[PDB]
C-alpha cells in the first residue's frame, strides 16, 4: 500500500549543541508530506540514497545492504538477537527469501546494546564513504513529532545500491520505507538542546517565507 | 609488516599524548581537533550524550566537552580590547593617563 | 593607540582514552609460529597502533 | 524616571567592542 | 557570522590551514581568506557610515 509521512523524518545533522536558536542546515533529508511506501510481507528495494525505516511490534529483524548481493562485493549484514548487535562486512551467498529461525538460512565486528505499542524510527544515511545509523523509540503512521539521534557510526567506504529486510519465522511483517532527497530545513532548538519543531524550506510559500526570515511567526506584510 | 593505502578512512593509529587540565586561565587548546584559545570554566549546561561541543547565536565555539570525563567546559575569550591615552597638549605638560 | 590582549601561557592537547589495543602483544609473543610455507597473515584494524 | 519615560524604556529591547555613550 | 565562511578556501580556521597544507598553497588560501574578510569589513564600514 501507500501512505504519507506527515512530519517525521528529522534528525540531528551534526554533533553540535545549540540553545533555543533557529538554525538552517542542508543535508540529505526526508521531505515533509512525501510518498512513503508501506511495504508488507508475510523482496528487493533500490537504495539510491538513504532510506527511512519504521515498524511496530518481534518477527521484524535486521537489515542487509550492498551493491549487488553477490560473492564479489562486501555487503553489510546487521542482525539482532535481543541481546547483541552483530555487524559483518564480507561477501555471502544471499538467497531470494532469507529469514531466521538459530540456523543461518540467509546464506569489522561491533557488538553493542540492541535497539529493540511502540513506534521506532530508523534512517540509514551513506555519504563520503561512511554509514551512519540513527534510532528513536516512541509510544502512542500515527501523527506526532520527535527527534532522531545518532548512536553509532561505521567507517566502511563501500558503495551501497540495494536494500533488504530480514524476518524471523517460528517452526515446530509490515514496515514503511521512504527515500531521502537533497533539500534543507530550518530547525528550532530549545533550552535543553533537543529538536522541538521543524519546518520545510521548499514545501509551501508560507514554509519558504518561514525559511527565508528564520522565524516561525510571520508578521503581516509582503515579503520577497 | 606491509602498509596499505586507499581502501577506507583511517581507523588504526596509536596514542595522541593526552595532557592535563587547567582552569580559569587564558590558554590555547585542541579538543578532538577543535582548536581555539580561551578560558576554561566549569559549565552549567546539559549536553545530550552524543554531542562533542556546542555553539551559540554568533556561531562561535563557547561550550566544549573533553573526551576524558563526562563534564562540559565553557569557552570564553580572555582579556582583550583597545588601549587609549589621555593627555593634555605637549605644550602644557607631559602627564598622561592610560585607559583600557 | 594600540590593542591590549593577554598572551596564552601554556598549551594543552586533549584526546580520548587509549583503549582497544591490537593483538600485537601476542603476534610477537605467541606460543608457536607457522612455518615459512604456510604462514598466518593476521588482519590488523580498529585498534590502537601503539 | 517619569511614567511615560518608564513606559518607553520598558518597550525597547571577537574584535567587536561596544563603546558606552558619553 | 562572516568568520565561519570558507570564502573558497579549504576551511575557515587559520590554525587548520597552516598545520595541514604546504606553505605554497597555504599562502594562496590565506590570501583568499584575508581578501574576503577585508571586503566584508569594508562593506560593514560603508553600511555603518
Ligand atoms: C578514561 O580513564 C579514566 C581513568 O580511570 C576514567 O576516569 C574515571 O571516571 C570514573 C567516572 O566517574 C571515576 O569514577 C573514576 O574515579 C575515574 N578514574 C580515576 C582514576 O579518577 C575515564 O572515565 C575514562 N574515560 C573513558 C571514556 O573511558
Ligand atoms: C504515491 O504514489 C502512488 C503511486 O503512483 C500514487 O498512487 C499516490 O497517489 C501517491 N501519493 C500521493 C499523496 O499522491
Ligand atoms: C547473540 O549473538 C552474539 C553474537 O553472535 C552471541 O555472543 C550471543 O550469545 C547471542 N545471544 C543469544 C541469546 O544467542
Ligand atoms: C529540560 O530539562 C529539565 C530537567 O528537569 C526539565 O525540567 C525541562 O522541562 C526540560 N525542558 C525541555 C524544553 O525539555
Amino acid at each position: 500500500s501507500y501512505t504519507n509521512s506527515f512530519t517525521r523524518g528529522v534528525y540531528y545533522p551534526d554533533k553540535v549543541f545549540r540553545s533555543s536558536v533557529l538554525h538552517s542546515t542542508q543535508d540529505l533529508f526526508l521531505p515533509f508530506f512525501s510518498n512513503v511506501t508501506w511495504f508488507h510481507a508475510i523482496p528487493v528495494l533500490p537504495f539510491n540514497d538513504g532510506v527511512y525505516f519504521a515498524s511496530t511490534e518481534n518477527i521484524i529483524r535486521g537489515w542487509i545492504f550492498g551493491t549487488t548481493l553477490d560473492s564479489k562485493t562486501q555487503s553489510l549484514l546487521i542482525v539482532n538477537n535481543a541481546t547483541n548487535v552483530v555487524i559483518k562486512v564480507c561477501e555471502f551467498q544471499f538467497c531470494n527469501d532469507p529469514f531466521l529461525d538459530s540456523e543461518f538460512r540467509v546464506y569489522f565486528e561491533y557488538v553493542s546494546q540492541p535497539f529493540l505499542k511502540n513506534l521506532r524510527e530508523f534512517v540509514f544515511k551513506n555519504i563520503d564513504g561512511y554509514f551512519k545509523i540513527y534510532s528513536k523509540h516512541t509510544p502512542i503512521l500515527p501523527q506526532g513529532f520527535s527527534a532522531l539521534e545518532p548512536l553509532v557510526d561505521l567507517p566502511i567506504g563501500i558503495n551501497i545500491t540495494r536494500f533488504q529486510t530480514l524476518l524471523a519465522l517460528h517452526r515446530s511483517a509490515a514496515y514503511y520505507v521512504g527515500y531521502l532527497q537533497p533539500r534543507t530545513f530550518l530547525l528550532k532548538y530549545n533550552e535543553n538542546g533537543t529538536i522541538t519543531d521543524a519546518v520545510d524550506c521548499a514545501l509551501d510559500p508560507l514554509s519558504e517565507t518561514k525559511c527565508t526570515l528564520k522565524s516561525f511567526t510571520v508578521e503581516k506584510g509582503i515579503y520577497q | 609488516l606491509s602498509f596499505e593505502l586507499l581502501h577506507a578512512p583511517a581507523t588504526v593509529c596509536g596514542p595522541k599524548k593526552s595532557t592535563n587540565l587547567v582552569k580559569n586561565k587564558c590558554v590555547n587548546f585542541n579538543f578532538n581537533g577543535l582548536t581555539g584559545t580561551g578560558v576554561l570554566t566549569e559549565s552549567n549546561k546539559k549536553f545530550l550524550p552524543f554531542q562533542q561541543f556546542g555553539r551559540d547565536i554568533a556561531d562561535t565555539t563557547d561550550a566544549v566537552r573533553d573526551p576524558q570525563t563526562l563534564e562540559i567546559l565553557d569557552i570564553t575569550p580572555c582579556s582583550f580590547g583597545g588601549v587609549s591615552v589621555i593627555t593634555p597638549g605637549t605644550n602644557t605638560s607631559n602627564q598622561v593617563a592610560v585607559l583600557y | 593607540t594600540s590593542n591590549f590582549r593577554v598572551q596564552p601561557t601554556e598549551s594543552i592537547v586533549r584526546f580520548p582514552n587509549i583503549t582497544n589495543l591490537c593483538p600485537f602483544d601476542e603476534v610477537f609473543n605467541a606460543t608457536r609460529f607457522a612455518s615459512v610455507y604456510a604462514w598466518n597473515r593476521k588482519r590488523i584494524s580498529n585498534c590502537v597502533a601503539d | 524616571r517619569s511614567p511615560i519615560e518608564d513606559l518607553l524604556f520598558n518597550k525597547v529591547t571577537n574584535g567587536l567592542t561596544v563603546l558606552p555613550p558619553l | 557570522k562572516q568568520l565561519s565562511s570558507k570564502f573558497g578556501a579549504i576551511s575557515s580556521v587559520l590554525n587548520d590551514i597552516l598545520s595541514r597544507l604546504d606553505p605554497p598553497e597555504a599562502e594562496v588560501q590565506i590570501d583568499r581568506l584575508i581578501t574576503g574578510r577585508l571586503q566584508s569589513l569594508q562593506t560593514y564600514v560603508t553600511q555603518q557610515l
